[PDB]
RNA sequence: GAUUCACGCAGUGUUAACGUGCAAAUUACUUGUCAUAUUUGAGUAUAGGGGCGAAAGACUCAUCGAACUAUCUAGUAGCUGG
RNA sequence: AAGGUUCCUAAACAACAUUACUUGGAUUAGGGUGAAUCGAUCCUAAAUUACAGAUGGAAAUCCUUAAGAAAAGGAUUGAAAGGGAAUAAGAUUAAUAGUUCUUAAUCAAGAGAAAUGGUAACAUAUCAUGAACUUUAAAAUGGAGUGUGAAAAUCUACGGAAGAGUUCUCUUUUCUUCUUAACAAAAGUAAAUUCCACUGAAAUGAAUCAAUCAGAGAAGUGGAAUUUAUUGGCUUUGUAAGAAAUUCAAUGAAUUGUGGUAUUUUUGCAGUCUUCAUAAAAAUUAAAGGGAAUCUUUUGCUCGUACUAAUAACCGCAACAGGUCUCCAAGAAGCAAAAUCUUUAGUUAAAUAGAAUAACGCAGGUAAGGGAAGUCGGCAACAUAGCUCUGUAAGUUAGCAAGAAAGAGUAGCUCUGGUGAUUAUCGAAUCAGAACUUUAAAGGUUAGGGGAAUCCGACUGUUUAAUAAAAACAUAGCAUUCUGAUAAAUCUAAAAGGUUCAUUACAGAAUGUGAUUUCUGCCCAGUGCUCUG
RNA sequence: UUUCACUCAUUUCGUUAAAUGUUAA
């Protein structure tokens, strides 16, 4: 169908090659689906810039504005799990 | 308007005091008794002419009785 | 001359925010003794989009530590947060994600969100999308903790002020490059009167003081005094440095 | 074809001035003024349609008989069955358990 | 317009009222001089501005 | 089209009666009469109005009662 | 915020018509455009060294490189007319 | 909305509608607007305005619930297009009618130890008690596109009844009528979605135009609920044939079946797509948690209601080719609400005509041979034009260019075949093919001229109303400066004053350049800005 | 005069002015 341009062909041949390309990381990551964090099933689909929602599972969850996790707010939760360890073990 | 399916509730309906008038009106195929009332228009579908004497008797002498033919009054 | 469009903007006439279909104000609820010295439980309802705003928002439903109904909240979602999560605010709140800890509590290094700038303020710093504010130390000495802001300015608070373990969620959100303009007036569906911004060069001689002659250009130098009067300070103001930077 | 007028003094499109266009005796077409379509009910915590409730105007639901505005259970017409049956769990299961956690352990 | 406010019709009424001529009777007073009202307007040439 | 074409859609009045001084002067979007000043207590005169002043005022209507008390 | 036609709309050209006009800016054909930075009604807000301006010193009731209206005011004129 | 008596009738024509008028939106005199159900009135939106308080020399300004001994919680106003208790059919007037009359309805306010059934989803002509307090829901929510249920219109199949048109040439013919309300009933019978019970899916299945779904349980079977312009969606029933329509006779008589795997419109439903856009509030209503307490009849007030709504009733000095927001919407032909013609309705008059047929014009045309030689310049006009098939280059951001360019076919008539439903009968416009004929076929109307290059602007968009529509403005992208909010910018004479800010550096405010690619060199002396000095 | 400590005018805030401080349990 296409040789390189899979998503960004809606936006013909008018915004920059560098534009479009950044475009379509954002743009596929945004519209797929993820795997479920309480019920492991890729069905969560974005609603709005920052709300995430289980489909078959009835759950919303807040998360980035085009993927479920951002890797700033994956090592967050890691940290703070590590230091609420160190507060609670003396 | 509301439409009194057996022959029991118009003889109840007619022997009771709520009655204010009755117009009969004869078809090419039934008859049918719409008994006039406070509220609404009860009538009922009949096609068996003895039964219909037999509703005939039944109104009071007390109360007006319409006949209503081919030509409209 | 005439006045400048930043001139007209203090008036707030069409300037005027275009804050009709937000949720409302997004902060901690108001400080009392079951926050100081107890934790309160609080259950997410559900996260909703707020106009004019890139984060979300959490419609937390506190019950009533002191009478009888319901204490409905309206709080800015942390990333991670789910619907029918509990979260709990309190001085003994345990470290968690969504919890809502004063200042003091939080171990150095700790990640917070919606910090309050004074005591029982309900919320100043870090409440932008992805944004989030760090524990540099602290100070029993005065009750004081210093946090490192998300400009990276430090600042010294003090230590009962309360702050929302996490990220603020939605971040990574200008990362996307708007494409058309038509998508950027969309996007101030919800703010103020600001996008179509026409050059200073191109403007005449009454309109700005850079409206130029024969040549569009500005003619004298764009780096302004702080004490310059609102009308001629226009361009860059007490500019330190000029130029791309290396 | 008949073409019809507006009968009320309202003149736009509007969702209020809705009509519906019907026969009548002698061949011309009579004008009537068609009801909103109205959402039903939904459970006070998943937020799905009720079922047994019908979906007309708020006012309209005092003109209906006291049965036919509600359901026959508990929390009924405010949550569904679904809704409730978690409720009775949670109610049970947490008492039981504060009774072996504490409560004489 | 169909929608008018209860004052503004009577307002209406006397302006009607008022674009009547002189009786005849009036006009053959001895020493009379009103033969035509001059305040006299009609709907097509001058706009009572009301 | 700033003249003729213009024009078609004045159907729209800024001004209506007023109800102290009966003149087509109450602005509708202001809620203030341009004319006798309404609901400001005092009737809006001025001096540099000289004629204004002599077409409403003391003497200029029926003197109901004043007529009486001054003739008193 | 893809290409076009239509209801509409604008005003590229004829530098056509008219130019004491249908009209104190319109008509005919040609041209363009004709739903998301769209078109549009009512309500409401912003006022003169002010407002509003996708910026032409443009628009602010046929009046705008500072509106309309009245007072100072019969403003002054080494200049023109009588 | 605006106009305001212009509406209807009669008398009358001095003036007015660039002649005239017996006409008139013109003169004179009368008549005309009927609501418990349509609106205003009620609620709140953007916003607006009070007492007290704060500010001001003053006029006055600010504040709208904060400052108050004021207002269980916050005052006034703000929508004839937002929310909203409840009415329809026929008839009637010279003119009013969801308003009058006949018939038939509806709504609100009044008067005369407390239930069963179903496993369950849930169900019961009022039934079957339910206070304070609290919660939930409705009122009340974007747009696009696809599929589909139902009604209406149009078309059509079978069967008719009545009337009309054509008829010396034929035509078992062509046309018209064959209808039904609000509110209720429940013979018969639908589409879609969601749930409940039994069971437990792998050899994985189920399904849509597309999707999508399943051990937190598919498919199957049996059930429950909701929606589908009032009761309950459609046929049917009451109202109701007594009305109405089409005929006939001179007021009285006749008829008023059943369908369609067709098109459009309207109205719902189901999932899909899209947003750094997530697409109102209150009056008002119901339900729940809790357990405090022990059918008939009356009335329904105030205001609007006439008429135009425009090539003559509105705004432009006027009966001005300008301007001004909406609802209903037949046939042909076609992809098409296009151009062109017609039916129902409206009108034949809308600043006067008659004769003659000079020049010069305005509008519409054609033209031998040549073909831009005319001209500042192919200005103007000519020319191409639909659909099908074949074919399509350099360049390129690899998406395009591209309808590239270029060529062929197309009519009429007589036939042939493909694409289904139901189980032999029935039905749809669509495609392909073949003989024959002629005036050799898109062209009545509608309907791209094409190619090779250079400059500017990246693009879609905006702009000097009335001589400039563009290379100008905007734009996305790029870059710089300041600010930790008691701040930055900034309005105000002042102010518990105001705007961005219902905000918090992925933010606010001030600027330059103008998509993408490639790249942004050297200079801090001069003038600015700054310094943690 | 500078540097300190305090609050008591003063500033900026928050709420239904809803457990502040010190003892007690």
């Amino acid at each position: 169908r296409t040789k390189k341009v899979g998503i960004v062909g809606k936006y013909g041949t008018r915004y920059g090659a560098s534009l479009r390309k950044v475009i379509k990381k954002i743009e596929i990551a945004q519209h797929s689906k993820y795997v479920c964090p309480f019920c492991c099933k890729e069905a969560v689909r974005r609603t709005a810039c920052g709300i995430w929602e289980c489909k078959g599972c009835g759950k919303q969850i807040a998360g980035g504005a085009y993927t479920l996790s951002t890797i700033s707010g994956a090592t967050v939760r890691s940290t703070v799990r590590r230091l609420r360890d160190a507060k609670n073990s003396q | 308007p509301k439409q009194v399916q057996e022959f029991k509730q118009i003889l109840k309906l007619l022997k009771s005091g709520s009655i204010r008038a009755v117009r009969v009106k004869t078809n090419g195929e039934n008859t049918k008794f719409k008994v006039r009332c406070a509220k609404y228009l009860y009538t009922y579908i009949c096609a068996d002419k003895a039964k219909a004497e037999e509703l005939k008797k039944a109104i009071p002498k007390d109360i007006h009785v319409v006949e209503i033919a081919k030509k409209a009054p | 001359g005439r006045r400048t469009l930043s001139q007209r903007k203090g008036r707030g006439s069409i300037f005027k925010s275009r804050s009709h279909h937000k949720l409302g104000v997004a902060q901690h609820r108001a400080i009392d003794f079951f926050e100081r010295h107890s934790t309160v439980r609080g259950l997410v309802k559900s996260i909703e989009h707020d106009p004019g705003r890139g984060a979300p928002l959490a419609r937390v439903v506190f019950r009533n530590p002191r009478q009888y109904g319901l204490d409905k909240e309206l709080f800015i979602c942390a990333e991670g947060l789910y619907s029918g999560q509990y979260i709990y605010c309190g001085s003994k709140a345990s470290l968690h994600i969504g919890n809502v800890l004063p200042i003091g509590q939080c171990p150095e290094g700790t990640v917070v969100c919606n910090v309050e700038s004074k005591p029982g303020d309900r919320g100043i710093i870090a409440r932008a999308s992805g944004n989030y504010a760090t524990v540099i130390s602290h100070n029993a000495d005065n009750e004081t903790t210093r946090i490192r802001l998300p400009s990276g300015a430090k600042k010294t608070l003090k230590s009962n002020c309360r702050a929302m373990v996490g990220i603020i969620a939605g971040g990574g959100r200008t990362e996307k490059p708007i494409l058309k303009a038509g998508v950027a007036y969309r996007m101030y569906k919800a703010k103020r009167t600001t996008w179509p911004r026409v050059r200073g060069v191109a403007m005449n001689p009454v309109d700005h003081p850079h409206g130029g002659g024969n040549h569009q250009h500005v003619g004298h130098p764009t780096t302004l005094k702080r004490s310059s009067p609102p009308g001629q300070k226009a361009g860059k103001v007490a500019a330190r440095r000029t130029g791309l930077i290396r | 074809a008949v073409r019809v007028t507006y009968v009320r003094k309202h003149s736009y499109n509007t969702k209020s001035n809705g009509i519906r266009i019907v026969k009548t005796a002698g061949g011309n077409m009579t004008v009537q003024h068609r009801q909103k379509i109205s959402n039903g009910v939904r459970c006070g915590d998943c937020g799905c349609v009720l079922a047994g409730i019908r979906h007309i105007r708020p006012h309209q639901y005092g003109w209906l008989g006291k049965s036919k505005r509600t359901v026959t259970r508990a929390y009924g017409g405010v949550k569904c069955h679904k809704c409730v049956q978690k409720k009775i769990l949670r109610a049970f299961l947490i008492n039981e358990h504060n009774l072996i956690k504490l409560a004489a352990a | 317009t169909g929608h008018k406010g209860f004052s503004y019709k009577l307002k209406l009424g006397k302006k009607i009222h008022q674009n009547r001529g002189v009786p005849q009777w009036f006009r053959m007073k001895t020493g009379n001089t009103i033969n035509y009202n001059f305040k006299r307007r009609h709907w097509n040439r001058r706009k009572m501005g009301m | 089209t700033k003249g003729t074409s213009c024009r078609g859609t004045r159907h729209n009045k800024t001004h209506i009666l007023c109800k102290r001084c009966g003149k087509r002067s109450w602005h509708l979007q202001k809620q203030r009469c341009a004319s006798c000043g309404y609901p400001d207590a005092k009737m809006r005169q001025y001096a540099w109005g000289y004629k204004a002043l002599r077409r409403r005022t003391q003497g200029t209507g029926r003197m109901r009662h004043l007529k009486i008390a001054l003739k008193r």
